[PDB]
């Protein structure tokens, strides 16, 4: 990971949903977003969530050095956000209900001139996991078996 | 350099404030001295240091009044190879071997 | 031309510095500045000489040939000692003041007189009674003589002392205790005091404790190190010490003129500090006096220690001359306590050799050929002791009349004892005077049945010979070291030095049934094993072909004339077919070895008369551990007679090895279709038994262990039923592939294979565990991301099921990592402890001997064991544990009797 | 500050109420600097742990004392986590797992050495101003600062200091073989020394 600026992301998700410390009880509320160790903010559905900021990363609008992981204790929950600069990251590709998504269609445009890693990552067929956020997945080995 | 700012000298009258930095090619002056740009085969092969030159300028502060400012040449800087700010960064093969 | 007969310790008096020493020193300077390092102080203001100056102390002296000389300082304020401090204290709290008495009754000084000359002798037991002295003497406040004087307590805790006394009342306020007020009180104690404690009237006084005058160690110890070329680096030694005298300077002028009373105070206790960290500069409690870079000076106890110092580092092991040191490389055609030696290493190393009168033909050819041609001399010596090197223009006018009476330094030649080591040096046998000879190349060379005692192998090590020069040091080389000496083990008694692999294999090759050697095939080998029979091969006894001979009579010319040895070996698979011809032997002791011995098997060796009847050569007849045939030739027919019955085995064979083929390719870890559907039911089943066993721990029917808890028992019983799995496919392939091809036959026999690594290359690998647990670490309840959490089966935590043949797929390759990863720490880990361990036992029980009257003797006199080792037979010639051997005895007698 | 869960509620009190009455308010401050040196310091009492806790106690969120109160509430959920896991709330955590396992590398790594590097030549700086205004007096007012900076600033300071701890590997820092000369035999080999 190279870096960004902090203060973008924290203005970021204060619109999505996020209910600050000012509010929080919290327990038991299902709740605590970190960011980067420390503790900011209060959500209260973790489904809608986490799942919201990983939609908006495969369309384009954020920038793609964010990812997010979720904690799913029978008694704990919490959301995790990544934003600082020295993790380690692996690329895989999505699937989406049973099927590779970006079949040969785009893999003769890499094997032409036309386009490049460069492309396929904002046109959000290829994702970056860190060691947390790899921890909700669940990797296939082959294309086989799918 | 934005963390430290003015702080002294001990009159209470001047003060200096840091300004910007550029950071120049990398060149190298001898004795009798003549500025010249390195090349880093010639600077692994008579034990110099690949480096450029640090400006920096600095307000000066007459009683709140900043009137003009004046860039002075702190130090030099090790440099890494091909990267974005030395001198073989996006060139082509012919001149590589040039 | 005397020796040293002992040493006694003391202390010295600050009389005998000033008597011992020539000059005092008062100049704070050291050279001031890169010019005439002369002055009237710290340097050779004769003192000590370290430049090619001859001015000395009156003696002339120029540096070689000049002991060192000793200076003082006069200290202007009194001095504790470091080392002392800790026993300062214990006389402190121990003695009434202002007298000088002991604070004892008048019975424990009549008592405790006479309990000295009982425990006279034992060091550890008198050691105990001088801390009850130190005990009896704290409780107690009232003297017999003085009317309890008001006691002060002491007081410690590092090195700064104090005192609780009252002055109006009750008051405890810490007087600071100066050093002037404690050698004060010091000398008033008399001098029959010091038998009551561990101290002599003549060496030891406790007054001469605290330095007054401190010394100044010479030049000799303090060396110039130059920088550059003209730079001096001040020594360690020299850079404090200058320090001590400049700030001593200022103190004279301080209280000679100033008088505040207080700095005076504050500048005492530098002076103290200054010199502390001289003495030590590790202790605690003081920051260490570093030098001005960044680096700590290694002051004396630096100096004395610290894993490199000089006990270990330089005295008791010193660097060494006339040695050697590159690579090792084989040949099997040299004998066993033979060499190979570099001709450019022969012509760097020499021994003296001192003319006589019968090698004096011999040695004028060796000075009259120069340095240069491999007979030839270096250094040659008069009996004055002038020696005259022989390079340089002539040698005849040094071939002259040699002189009976010179010592001339010649060349290594074929014959002379050298030595040989493999650093790191375990055990006693690593170290064994070999046979010079010398051939054209770089590396040592060295026989292949000595590499177990040397524990090498031969992918680049590197091996260090020294030769011995003085003619009494040679000669305890060759008779007490060579090789033929070491051929059983101190440890267990079976051969050490004896056949490996190629040496084994072979030689199941000869005595196999069916090894028939053709006419030519007989001839050609009997003249490479380097024996030497005329023409008798006879009889040629199956014609049936061609006239050609069996591999039994071959391989009995080797023998003695009248052995008689019987046992069984490793090849035994049908244990009937071995008894019968065991029956029959023990009730009809001399059969005849024609008719019924013809009934043999492969697995049964029966040698009679020198003549190997039935049998197959396997290791059981040689072999880094226990050779029967081997060991029984070294007890009964000397030594000298087994290093020829070794050096002609190992040629006979891998003569045979070589032109009878043993490759070993692909083919021969395959199994046929039908034997692999067997191993793949296997597979599934014990899967499910798995997948069942899981079953029972997640409903409620636990049936548990009464040692673990149910998460225990469940991974307990697991690994069973894997083992067996693993266990019962192994039994499968081994029934399967004959005892035909060349991979079973390494295995069987035995060098350098299992029966486990030749079943884990067409089946299984077993489960892959990390010391006893099975794999755990990695994610939150899975170990890699591909797995479904929650979940034990065999297949997803750990258990590979594929072969080195069919392949692993990357989750089984990746957990076979994790199991490799383990080997490789426990190697460098486990050798680091065992060198330490091994230091503690070698220097707590090297000053054992054995005196004559057979009794093990410590240096003190006390007999540790009478009559040597539960008495008395040496355990390199004892038989496994006990002692004459009779039963092999009476077999052995009556036979050669009755036989005749 | 702690936490408002009732079950982590009850057990609060008992380690509270069991060392209450020994030290009342704001009389505890001045008992850290009975611990750290003894005697009726006075001078080195109130002074000394005011120094302590201003730059020891948790020095990311601020080194005023403005920020005392932020710190409460981060050192606050540092107990409540030793407290929950006494329960049995969540799991331990291992130091291997590389979600808390970061690289700090030559990018980051550099602006250490160029931060000491810096704050020195600034701190040399301010001494040749003050020992040069005297000697000469004065001189043309706009055009001393244009002068006094100039003259005053010798520049190998900085660069030295630079190079010296590049070249050996001993960083102000603390670590030690941090520069490693490059390892330049057979191609794979220079690779894998860059990774
Ligand atoms: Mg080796
Ligand atoms: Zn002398
Ligand atoms: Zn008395």
């Amino acid at each position: 990971t190279t870096g960004i600026p902090e203060r973008e992301v924290r203005e970021y998700l204060m619109k999505m949903g996020v209910v600050p410390i000012e509010e929080r009880r919290p327990a038991p509320g299902l709740y605590r977003v970190y960011l980067n160790g420390v503790l900011i903010g209060t959500v209260e559905d973790g489904r809608k969530l986490v799942e919201r900021i990983r939609a908006d990363r495969r369309a384009g609008k954020i920038s793609d050095v964010i990812n997010v992981a979720l904690y799913e204790d029978e008694e704990v929950k919490e959301v995790y956000i990544n934003s600082d600069d020295g993790r380690v990251r692996r690329p895989l590709i999505v699937v989406e209900n049973g099927k590779p998504k970006l079949t040969r269609e785009h893999v003769e445009g890499i094997k032409n001139g036309t386009l490049t890693w460069s492309d396929l990552i904002r046109m959000g067929v290829i994702e970056y996991l860190d060691a947390e956020e790899e921890e909700n997945a669940y990797v296939a080995t082959w294309p086989w078996e799918v | 350099v934005n963390e430290f700012g003015e702080v002294v000298p001990d009159i209470p009258n001047f003060k200096v404030k840091f300004g910007k930095i550029r950071i120049g090619q990398p060149e190298f002056q001898e004795a009798q001295g003549q500025r010249r740009p390195l090349y880093p085969m010639d600077a692994r092969i008579r034990n110099l240091t690949y480096s450029a030159p640090l400006y920096l300028e600095m307000i000066p502060v007459v009683n709140g009044i900043e009137q003009e400012p004046v860039e002075v040449r702190i130090g030099e800087l090790p440099i890494m190879l091909k990267s974005k700010a030395c001198r073989l960064y996006g060139l082509s093969d012919e001149e590589l071997i040039k | 031309k005397k020796v040293i007969g002992s040493i006694e310790f003391g202390i010295l008096s600050p009389q005998e510095i000033r008597k011992m020493s020539a000059a005092e020193i008062t100049v704070p300077d050291t050279y001031d500045d890169d010019g005439y390092p002369i002055e009237g102080g710290l340097m050779d203001k004769r003192l000590g000489v370290i430049d090619p100056g001859l001015r000395c102390e009156t003696c002339g002296a120029r540096a070689g040939e000049c002991p060192g000389h000793f200076g003082h300082i006069e200290l202007a304020r009194p001095v504790i000692h470091v080392g002392f401090a800790k026993t300062i204290h214990r006389v402190l709290e121990s003695t009434c003041r202002e007298c000088g008495r002991i604070k004892l009754t008048d019975e424990e000084i009549e008592e405790y007189m006479q309990k000295f000359e009982v425990m006279g002798d034992r060091k550890g037991a008198v050691d105990k009674l001088i801390k009850e002295i130190h005990k009896k003497a704290k409780e107690r406040m009232v003297c017999p003589h003085c009317g309890a004087p008001q006691f002060p307590i002491k007081f410690e805790r590092p090195t700064i002392y104090w005192e609780l006394r009252k002055d109006e009342e009750g008051n405890e306020y810490k007087h600071r205790m100066m050093p002037s007020e404690v050698r004060d009180r010091l000398e008033k104690i008399p001098d029959k005091d010091l038998p009551l404690l561990g101290l002599h009237p003549e060496k030891s006084r406790p007054e001469w404790m605290v330095l007054t005058v401190l010394p100044v160690p010479p030049v000799t110890m303090r060396p110039s190190i130059t920088l550059e070329s003209g730079i001096r680096a001040e020594d360690d030694l020299t850079h404090k010490l200058v320090d001590i005298i400049r700030i001593n300077n200022r103190l004279k002028s301080n209280i000679e003129a100033g008088a505040p009373q207080l700095i005076i105070e504050d500048l005492w206790d530098l002076l103290q500090y200054h010199v502390t960290t001289y003495i030590n500069n590790e202790t605690s409690g003081v920051p260490p006096a570093k030098h001005k870079s960044g680096r700590p000076l290694k002051t004396l106890a630096q100096r004395l220690k610290g894993k490199e110092g000089r006990f270990r580092g330089n005295l008791s092991g010193k660097r060494v001359n006339f040695s050697a040191r590159t690579v090792i490389s084989p040949d099997p055609m040299i004998s066993i306590n033979e060499v190979g030696v570099p001709l450019a290493v022969a012509m760097e190393l020499t021994v003296p050799e001192k003319v006589t009168e019968f090698n004096y033909e011999k040695l004028k050819q060796r000075v009259l050929n120069g340095p240069e041609k491999y007979p030839g001399a270096n250094y040659v010596i008069d009996p004055e002791g002038r020696r005259i090197r022989l390079m340089e223009s002539n040698r005849e006018l040094i071939a002259e009349k040699l002189d009976i009476g010179w010592t001339v330094e010649r060349h290594l030649e074929d014959g002379d004892v050298v030595l040989f080591n493999r650093q790191p040096s375990l055990h006693r046998m690593s170290i064994m005077a070999h046979r010079v000879r010398v051939m054209p190349y770089r590396t040592f060379r060295l026989n292949l049945p000595v590499c177990p005692p040397y524990n090498a192998d031969f992918d680049g090590d590197e091996m260090n010979l020294h030769v011995p020069q003085t003619e009494e040091a040679q000669a305890e080389a060759k008779i007490l070291m060579e090789v033929q000496n070491h051929i059983i083990s101190p440890r267990y008694g079976g051969p050490l030095i004896a056949g490996i692999q190629d040496h084994i294999s072979g030689g199941y090759l000869l005595t196999r049934e069916g090894a028939y050697f053709t006419r030519y095939e007989v001839e050609q080998m009997l003249m490479f094993a380097g024996m030497d029979v005329n023409e008798l091969p006879e009889p040629d006894k199956y014609e049936n072909g061609e006239p050609l001979w069996s591999g039994k009579t071959i391989f009995s010319l080797l023998l003695p004339d009248d052995l008689t040895i019987w046992y069984r070996n490793k090849l035994c698979d049908e244990p009937e077919r071995c008894e019968a011809l065991e029956k029959l032997i023990e009730e009809k002791l001399i059969p005849d070895p024609e008719e019924v011995r013809k009934l043999a098997y492969d697995g049964f060796v029966y040698i009679q008369n020198g003549k190997l009847l039935s049998g197959a050569v396997d290791k059981k007849a040689y072999g880094r551990e226990d050779g029967k045939l081997l060991d029984i030739i070294v007890r009964e027919y000397g030594v000298e007679r087994a290093r020829q019955f070794l050096d002609q085995v190992t040629k006979l064979t891998i003569w045979v090895i070589t032109h009878k083929g043993f490759t070993t390719a692909i083919d021969d870890e395959d199994l046929p279709q039908e034997a692999i559907d067997r191993i793949h039911e296997i597979i599934r089943e014990a899967e499910e038994k798995v997948q069942r066993l899981i079953e029972a721990y997640k409903r409620g029917e636990l049936e548990p262990l009464p040692g673990k808890t149910l998460e225990e028992t469940l991974e307990s019983k697991i690994m069973a039923v894997l083992a067996e799995a693993r266990d019962n496919a192994g039994k499968v392939a081994e029934r399967y592939l004959g005892m035909n091809n060349h991979a079973v036959i390494m295995a069987k026999t035995g060098a350098r294979g299992k029966i486990l690594n030749i079943t884990q290359m067409a089946a299984m690998l077993g489960q892959q565990s990390i010391r006893g647990k099975r794999l755990y670490r990695g994610y939150r309840g899975r170990v890699l991301t591909h797995f479904k959490p929650g979940d034990l089966g065999a297949r997803a935590r750990g258990f590979v099921t594929n072969s080195y043949k069919s392949g692993l797929t990357p989750q089984e390759y990746f957990f076979h990592a994790m199991g490799g990863r383990e080997g490789l720490v426990d190697t460098a880990v486990r050798t680091a402890q065992s060198g330490y361990m091994q230091r503690r036992l070698i220097n707590a029980l090297q000053d054992l001997k054995v005196d004559y009257d057979g009794t093990v003797r410590d240096p003190t006199g006390i007999i540790v064991q009478f009559k040597y080792g539960e008495d008395g037979v040496d355990p390199m010639k004892s038989w496994q544990g006990k002692t004459v051997d009779v039963d092999r005895v009476i077999v052995r007698t009556l036979l050669k009797m009755r036989g005749g | 500050a702690v936490s408002d869960d009732p079950r982590i509620q009850q057990v609060l009190f008992d380690n509270l109420e069991d060392a209450s009455d020994i030290s009342t308010q704001e009389e505890a401050l001045d008992y850290i600097g009975r611990l750290a040196l003894p005697g009726q310091p006075k001078e080195y009492r109130l002074r000394r742990a005011e120094h302590i806790i201003d730059n020891n106690l948790l020095p990311h969120m601020g080194v005023d004392p403005e920020n005392r109160r932020a710190k409460a509430y981060y050192l606050g959920m540092m107990a409540l986590k030793v407290l929950e896991l006494s329960l049995g709330l969540r799991g331990e955590d291992d130091k291997d797992h590389y979600a808390n396992k970061r690289l700090k590398l030559a990018g980051d790594l550099l602006k250490d050495l160029f931060r000491v590097a810096f704050g020195q030549l600034v701190k040399d700086m301010q001494y040749q101003m003050t020992k040069t205004y005297q000697r000469k007096g004065e001189r043309y007012t706009f055009e001393n600062i244009q002068r006094f900076v100039r003259n005053s600033i010798r520049p190998d300071v900085l660069s030295e200091r630079i190079e010296h701890a590049l070249a050996t590997g001993s960083w102000p820092g603390g670590r030690t073989g941090v520069s490693q000369l490059l390892d330049r035999t057979n191609y794979m080999s220079t690779l894998s020394h860059l990774r």
